[PDB]
């Protein structure tokens, strides 16, 4: 068995790494502090971390949200402070209620959301500069950069793209802990039942992928780990005994393999796909279809099952039966 | 047929059982006892699956779906057409499912690695259980458990979310959701981090170890590591079904209300209330 | 009117359904499925481009790897038919094959962020510690799967780059020792380090390197590799039925 | 925090939909021996004599009866509205003709309302109907009643705390969630649909495709008409005590056919008979019960489901006096 692969037994100390940047090594800040806890289970070393104009920015735009949010909730309760801690879930700031169409909703009735929306994705944008920045500072691609963009974009779309396209700001989703869960629903309802969405079992596909390929590839780098195959980037440019089974292990059980690199793109593309998929069921969805589930039906691909209870006709449709 | 590395590795051994009867190689796929198993499991699975769709106004894939019993034949056998094929099918799914976990276990034995692919596999199995067979065994009948079908099986899981109002506000499913999503994230982080060091662009020099844990030193303020990234990975992406399972079982078994009201332990105490 | 419509009973969404399709499989089958091919092919007993990576401290290094001379094989197969096992013709740990066996990438000690071997002794590691509360090997005995005292702790190797013990290196009782064990194939107690991958007669062929003082990756990958046989060829009793 | 294992399921859908109910015996075993309080009907009486509109002077509903048949409604009435006060609840001492109290000038157009209920809804009702203890249980104020607002506890009859009291504005939000089955949707469903017949609770399009002229800009109904839609079906579905698979295939909620149960059907026909309860019956009463029974906008007590329901598929678990008290409806 591999202890190493559970925790690590026997734990190291030494001086400081520090590789320099093109730019803002300077701007890096904190006296770095070692926990034996944390350690047992990845690096013991807890900062120092790098500030920079973008990361302040961050900051600066999403806390002024936060504050916003966090005011509208603290109203929502009179401002009392035991049920503001009590009935926290349940508290929220939401889209306007009545249909305003784009035209700039009242504060009362979604106008705090808005501007709480505008600064969410200055804070967004300005962590993605960040992102992609400090990769290029480093003299490393922008992988990351590019995956977390696809992310950024799929919120733009639930937050304000869709909403523009259908024309309301009354779809956008609210904030709080309970309230944009209620969102969930209530936008799936309005468009036919999104499990009838091709771009939803997509996303979904996706998703589930991910849990899979890393749980596969998590357990595959734990599993030879005892030839240091955690060491990648030198296993990739140069190829030891790690990979070597990792590669053989795949190969004589599903009749394919991929390399240590190459996994690393399979990866990347699922986790990327979760969101490029998503995305475009979102702008689809409202501006091009308007029930998914009748959707299928038209295309034939709806299931339909025996009655069990009898069949029940529309009462509307009655004859002499109310409005 | 071999990868230029391969033929270094097939080695005879790592048997669980079978010895050297069943340890050779079919193409590149490893057949061992449990690769034998395996097939026969699957042949006849998808055999009735075929016999199955032989007999309903099938054909489509979209609309072909093999249905458990009502409700009303508990946990008893079924009429063939009315769910007992289901309950075939099932037996066979299980069969190949552990069969495959197995064999992975030969596998890894004869490469010298650790088991943890393999033992990683048994978290889905193990849900599909809580799914097909442990919830159905609590709840009293084998017709609460989900369909074979490529659209009706959502419908079961539709129907059943909404069986307790919000399916939202099932703590055990929001631990289970939270799961799903940082470990997306992660997955995204990582494969893309690992990336940007051996392909940083132009005519570049492949950066270092040091390059990695730098970069998250500066973007969050910590890096986990190299290894313990890998670890993880392996336990956010259990958790999923591990945490998950929870919220599947205690719908119904020991709660009937809807979800959101299970949150009056919270919201009701006295003293707030 | 409806929004999306078009000509016939088409939409919009309809369309994209196909092209997204399209995309996915154009993506997995004209890339990802090639990008896998980068190493163990070409297939012996499709293919994507060349790829040069610039390795950080001089030189390159290109997909595939087109290698020194290649290792002579000391195994006999068990029968004639394509997909048959094959079978050590010696001992398995000193030919390295099958779970024994190592990767051949370059004798060199590779490095660190600035130039310095990357895994190196504690009597080189300068700064380097083992953490408080964790226990230190300095020595102990380390006993092998028989249950014999195979020999004692000499030091501990740490990688300066991830600051990560990697190898425990002791002495053999009765041979003038000193070799490698990969901290994965180590139970650390208190007061003994226990190793099960072999026994202790076997330490006695634990590849040596060149140096005292270095390891180099072809060494890292021989040392760890010959543990890894032991899982399977240690005894008579490894290479079994478990049941 | 769990309610311990089994649990008692049906089946309402084909199988391997899992649609059917889930209910814990304990609440369910409660709840009957609650509803098994429904007074026992009277014995038969007398069929002859004169009838009432000749013997007694200011009666003009039930004036048909015989003397002996018009004093057993009486005594059915008072046994199911006001028994511990008795006959007094609703009469002068000695002026059995005086409307000199509120409760008599009410209970004769609860009489007609009741009658009403028995007659013209029997697409809800049917042969089960309901008599004053469907919706009383033995007070003058029924339990279960709503106000122009979201009031707590739903039982009236339960003493309320003081966050939970309508005068505390920081208690607003569990007011209404507490009427949604605990949900945070920000919606009162019941001014909003079953107080009148101004809105639609339907929200879900009946086209694949996006319709021209209702799908852009301020064409739309905003999102918001969803969200309260869903916190409807969560109140009708606290009220009955069940899911949404006891009418709904979820598959598609917006249709009928095998797509619903002959239960939404019914449940339907219920909106359409509590909003006529409400506009042409309930709500005109706030001119004749006194200002301590009024709500904070003047409004009178209004009837939703949980009304007759109280937790229950069928009030009182389909328990009826139809045939027993036939004065009451249906009506010839
Ligand atoms: C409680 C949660 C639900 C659930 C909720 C959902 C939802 C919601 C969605 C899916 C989706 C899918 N589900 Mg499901 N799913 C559950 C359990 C299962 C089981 C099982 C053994 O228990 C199977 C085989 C599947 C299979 C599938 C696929 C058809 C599809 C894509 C998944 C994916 O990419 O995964 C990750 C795996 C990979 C990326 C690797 C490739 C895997 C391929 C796709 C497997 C195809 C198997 C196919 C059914 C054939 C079976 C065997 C035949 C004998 C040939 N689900 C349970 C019952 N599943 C989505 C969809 O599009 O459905 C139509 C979707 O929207
Ligand atoms: C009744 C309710 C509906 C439902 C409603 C919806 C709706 C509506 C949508 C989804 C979508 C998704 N659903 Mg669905 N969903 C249901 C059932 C399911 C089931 C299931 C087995 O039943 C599954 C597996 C899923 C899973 C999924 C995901 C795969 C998919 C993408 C969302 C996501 O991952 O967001 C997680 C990821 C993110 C939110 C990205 C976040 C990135 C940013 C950068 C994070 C910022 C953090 C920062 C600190 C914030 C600071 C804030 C301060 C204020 C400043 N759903 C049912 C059918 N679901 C989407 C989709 O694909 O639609 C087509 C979507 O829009
Ligand atoms: C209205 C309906 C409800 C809903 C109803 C449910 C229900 C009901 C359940 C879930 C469950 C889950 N939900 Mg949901 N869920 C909803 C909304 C969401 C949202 C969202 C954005 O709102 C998200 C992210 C999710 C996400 C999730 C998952 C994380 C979770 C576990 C899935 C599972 O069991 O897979 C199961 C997958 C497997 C068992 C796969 C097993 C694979 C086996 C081992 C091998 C297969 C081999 C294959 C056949 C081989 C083919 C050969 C080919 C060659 C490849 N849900 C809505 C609100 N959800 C579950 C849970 O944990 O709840 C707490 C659950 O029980
Ligand atoms: C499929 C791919 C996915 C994916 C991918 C990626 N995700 C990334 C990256 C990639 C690739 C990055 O590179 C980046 C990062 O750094 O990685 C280390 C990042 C991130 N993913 C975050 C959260 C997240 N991702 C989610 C979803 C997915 N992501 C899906 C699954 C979800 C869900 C599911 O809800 C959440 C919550 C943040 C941690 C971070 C952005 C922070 C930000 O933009 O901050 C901007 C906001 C601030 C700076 C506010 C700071 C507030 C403090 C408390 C101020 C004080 C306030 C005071 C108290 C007020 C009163
Ligand atoms: C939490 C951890 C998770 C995780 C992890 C891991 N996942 C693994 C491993 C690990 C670690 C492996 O090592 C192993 C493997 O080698 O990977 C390449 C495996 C694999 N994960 C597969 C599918 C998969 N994983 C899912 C879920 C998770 N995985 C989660 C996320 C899902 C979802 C979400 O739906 C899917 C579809 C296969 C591709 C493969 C097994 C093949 C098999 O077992 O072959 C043996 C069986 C067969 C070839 C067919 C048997 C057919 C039956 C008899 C007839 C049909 C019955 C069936 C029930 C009908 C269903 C109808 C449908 C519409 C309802
Ligand atoms: C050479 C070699 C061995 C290659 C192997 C490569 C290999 C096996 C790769 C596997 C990895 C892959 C390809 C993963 C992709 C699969 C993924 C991520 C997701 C699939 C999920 C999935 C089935 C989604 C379907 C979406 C849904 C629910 C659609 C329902 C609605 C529907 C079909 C409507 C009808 C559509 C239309 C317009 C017309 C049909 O008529
Ligand atoms: C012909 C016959 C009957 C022979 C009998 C012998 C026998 C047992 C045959 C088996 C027959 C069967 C059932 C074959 C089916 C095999 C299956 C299930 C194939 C499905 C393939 C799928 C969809 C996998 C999903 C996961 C996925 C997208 C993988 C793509 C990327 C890959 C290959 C990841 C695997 C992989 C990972 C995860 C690494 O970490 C790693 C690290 C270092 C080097 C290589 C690797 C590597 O290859
Ligand atoms: C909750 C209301 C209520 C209760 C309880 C009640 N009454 Fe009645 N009573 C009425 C109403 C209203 C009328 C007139 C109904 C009508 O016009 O059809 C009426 C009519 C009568 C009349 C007709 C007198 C006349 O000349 O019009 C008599 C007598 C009478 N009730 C006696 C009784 C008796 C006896 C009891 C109990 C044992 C009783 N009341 C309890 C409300 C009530
Ligand atoms: C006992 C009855 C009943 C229950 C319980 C019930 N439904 Fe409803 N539902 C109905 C009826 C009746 C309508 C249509 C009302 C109308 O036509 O005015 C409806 C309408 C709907 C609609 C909108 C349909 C459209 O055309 O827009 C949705 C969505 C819905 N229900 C979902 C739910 C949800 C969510 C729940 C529970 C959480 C639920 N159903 C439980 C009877 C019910
Ligand atoms: C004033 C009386 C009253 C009100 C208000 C009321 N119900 Fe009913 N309801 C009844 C009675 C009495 C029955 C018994 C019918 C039967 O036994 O078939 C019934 C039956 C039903 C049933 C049939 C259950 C079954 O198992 O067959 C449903 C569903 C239902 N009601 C839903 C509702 C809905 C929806 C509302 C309001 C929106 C409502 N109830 C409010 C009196 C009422
Ligand atoms: C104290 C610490 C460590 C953290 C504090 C975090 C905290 C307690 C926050 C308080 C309450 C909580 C938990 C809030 C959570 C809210 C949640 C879950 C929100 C989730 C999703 C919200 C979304 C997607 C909103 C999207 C909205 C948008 C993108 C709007 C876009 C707006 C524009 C583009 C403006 C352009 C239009 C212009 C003309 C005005
Ligand atoms: C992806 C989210 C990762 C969250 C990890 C954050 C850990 C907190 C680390 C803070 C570092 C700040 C510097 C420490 C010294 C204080 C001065
Ligand atoms: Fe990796």
């Amino acid at each position: 068995a591999d202890y190493q692969t559970i925790y690590t037994q026997i734990q190291a100390r030494g001086p400081h790494i520090t590789v320099s940047g093109e730019w803002g090594d300077n701007d890096r800040v904190g006296k770095p502090f070692y926990s034996y806890w944390l350690g047992k289970i990845g690096d013991a070393q807890i900062g120092p971390i790098y500030l920079g104009a973008s990361g302040i920015a961050a900051f600066a735009f999403g806390s002024t949200a936060i504050l916003i949010i966090l005011f509208n909730m603290a109203a929502e309760v009179h401002f009392d402070p035991l049920q503001f801690f009590r009935q926290f879930f349940w508290l929220g700031l939401y889209p306007p209620k009545a249909q305003y169409g784009m035209g700039i909703p009242p504060l009362h009735d979604g106008g705090w959301w808005l501007m709480a929306g505008l600064f969410m994705t200055l804070s967004l944008g300005s962590w993605w500069i960040r992102v992609y920045s400090r990769a290029r500072a480093l003299g490393l691609g922008t992988h990351i950069a590019w995956n977390f963009a696809a992310a950024i974009f799929f919120v733009l779309c639930i937050g304000c793209i869709h909403p523009t396209l259908v024309g309301s700001w009354s779809e956008g989703v609210p904030f709080g802990i309970w309230p944009h869960i209620d969102w969930l629903t209530a936008f799936s309802i309005r468009y036919g039942n999104f499990y009838y969405c091709p771009w939803h079992g997509f996303s979904i596909g996706f998703a589930y992928g991910c849990g899979l390929l890393f749980a596969a590839h998590g357990a595959t780098i734990l599993a030879v780990a005892r030839f240091g195959g955690d060491r990648e980037i030198e296993q990739i440019t140069d190829r030891g005994t790690a990979v070597e089974r990792a590669a053989l292990f795949w190969r004589w059980t599903i009749g394919f393999n991929a390399t240590i690199e190459s996994v690393h793109r399979w990866g990347w593309f699922f986790s990327l796909m979760v969101m490029v998929s998503a995305s475009v069921g979102i702008l689809l969805t409202g501006t091009f279809v308007d029930n998914w589930y009748l959707w299928c039906v038209k295309h034939g691909a709806a299931p339909d099952y025996p009655a069990y209870l009898p069949a029940t006709p529309d009462p509307a449709s009655l004859p002499g039966a109310p409005k | 047929a071999l990868l230029s590395f391969e033929r270094k590795y097939r080695v005879r051994g790592g048997t669980l059982i079978g010895g050297d009867l069943f340890d050779f190689w079919v193409g590149p796929y490893f057949v061992g006892f449990f690769g034998v198993s395996a097939i026969f499991f699957i042949f006849l699975g998808v055999s009735l699956i075929g016999y199955a769709a032989s007999q309903g106004p099938t054909w489509d894939p979209f609309a072909i779906s093999i249905n458990p019993p009502d409700l009303k034949y508990g946990l008893g056998a079924a009429p063939l057409l009315e769910g007992g094929f289901w309950q075939a099918i099932t037996v066979c799914a299980l069969g190949a499912f552990i069969s495959w976990m197995l064999r992975e276990v030969e596998i890894s034995r004869k490469l010298g690695i650790g088991w943890h692919v393999p033992l990683a596999f048994c978290v889905p199995i193990f849900m599909f259980c809580v799914l097909q067979v442990f919830r159905p065994l609590l709840l009293g009948s084998w017709g609460h458990a989900f369909p074979y079908g490529i659209l009706s099986h959502l419908d079961w899981v539709n129907n059943f979310g909404y069986q307790y109002l919000n399916w939202h506000y099932n703590p055990g499913h929001m631990s289970s959701v939270s799961f799903l999503f940082v470990n997306a994230m992660a997955l995204g982080l990582h494969g893309g981090l690992i990336l940007s060091v051996a392909n940083p662009g132009d005519g570049d020099k492949v950066k270092t170890a040091e390059h990695e844990n730098q970069y998250f030193r500066d973007v969050v303020g910590y890096s986990i590591g190299a290894l313990s990234i890998h670890r993880l990975g392996l336990f956010l992406a259990s958790n999923i079904f591990l945490t998950g399972a929870f919220g599947t079982i205690a719908s119904g078994p020991f709660w009937t209300r809807g979800w959101p009201e299970w949150w009056g332990w919270w919201l009701d105490i006295p003293f707030w209330s | 009117m409806y929004h999306g419509a078009l000509a016939q009973h088409l939409d919009i969404a309809q369309l994209v359904w196909y092209a997204q399709w399209l995309v996915i499989w154009t993506v997995v089958l004209l890339y990802l499925r090639r990008e896998d091919r980068r190493e163990g092919y070409p297939l012996v007993e499709e293919l994507p481009y060349p790829k040069t990576f610039v390795l950080p401290h001089g030189g390159t290094v290109t997909v595939p790897r087109r290698r020194p001379e290649t290792r002579e094989l000391k195994l006999a197969q068990t029968d004639g038919f394509e997909g048959a096992p094959l079978q050590p013709t010696g001992n398995p740990l000193v030919d390295a094959v099958g779970p024994a066996s190592y990767a051949e990438r370059a004798e060199v000690v590779d490095a660190t962020v600035d130039g310095k071997a990357k895994i190196v002794p504690l009597r080189v590691a300068t700064d380097f510690s083992i953490a408080e509360g964790d226990v230190d090997p300095r020595g102990l005995p380390v006993v092998a799967a028989d249950g014999v005292e195979a020999g004692t702790v000499t030091d501990l190797w740490v990688d300066r780059s991830e600051h990560y013990f990697r190898y425990l290196e002791l002495s053999v009782a009765g041979s003038a020792r000193t070799a490698l064990i990969p901290l994965g194939f180590c139970d650390v107690k208190k007061d003994k380090i226990v190793v099960t991958s072999i026994l202790s007669e076997q330490f006695a062929n634990v590849p040596r390197l060149q140096s005292r003082d270095q390891i180099t990756l072809r060494e890292e990958d021989k040392v760890s590799a010959y543990y890894a046989g032991g899982l399977l060829y240690a005894t008579p009793e490894r290479a079994e039925s478990l049941l | 925090c769990f309610e311990p294992p089994p649990a008692t399921t049906t089946q309402t859908g084909f199988r391997g939909l899992s649609m059917g109910e889930v209910l814990h015996p304990a609440t369910v075993k409660a709840k009957k021996e609650r509803d098994a309080q429904y007074p026992p009907a009277l014995a038969a009486v007398k069929a002859e004599g004169p009838p009432v509109s000749q013997v007694y002077k200011n009666v003009k509903v039930l004036g048909n009866l015989t003397e002996a048949e018009f004093l057993r409604t009486m005594t059915a009435i008072t046994e199911w509205v006001s028994p511990q006060e008795g006959c007094t609840y609703c009469h002068d001492e000695n002026n059995l003709a005086s409307e000199a109290k509120y409760p008599y000038v009410v209970a004769r157009r609860m009489l007609e309302m009741t009658r009403a209920i028995n007659t013209n809804w029997t697409q809800h009702v049917a042969q089960t109907g309901v008599t004053c203890y469907t919706c009383h249980r033995g007070t003058p104020l029924p339990p279960y009643v709503r106000y122009l607002e979201p009031t707590l506890p739903l039982n009236n009859r339960e003493t309320p705390t003081h966050v939970e009291r309508v005068e505390t504005r920081s208690g607003y939000v569990v007011r209404l969630a507490k009427y949604t089955a605990y949900s945070a949707l920000n919606y009162d469903p019941f001014t909003m649909f079953l107080a009148n017949d101004k809105r639609q609770v339907r929200v879900v399009p009946q086209t694949a495709l996006p319709l021209v002229g209702v799908s852009r800009g301020k064409e739309r109904r905003p999102l918001s008409d969803a969200y309260a839609t869903f916190a409807l079906m969560m109140s009708i579905s606290d009220s009955l005590g069940t899911n949404c698979t006891f009418c709904h295939n979820a598959q598609t909620f917006e249709s009928w056919g095998k797509k619903s149960t002959p239960q939404r059907a019914i449940a339907w026909w219920g909106i359409r008979m509590v909003r006529d309860l409400n506009m042409n019956y309930l709500a005109p009463l706030n001119a004749s019960l006194p200002a301590s029974r009024l709500g904070r906008q003047g409004e009178a007590p209004q009837a939703d489901c949980r009304t007759c329901h109280q937790g229950v598929t069928k009030p009182l678990f389909g328990a009826s006096r139809l045939k027993d008290y036939p004065e009451l409806g249906p009506i010839k």
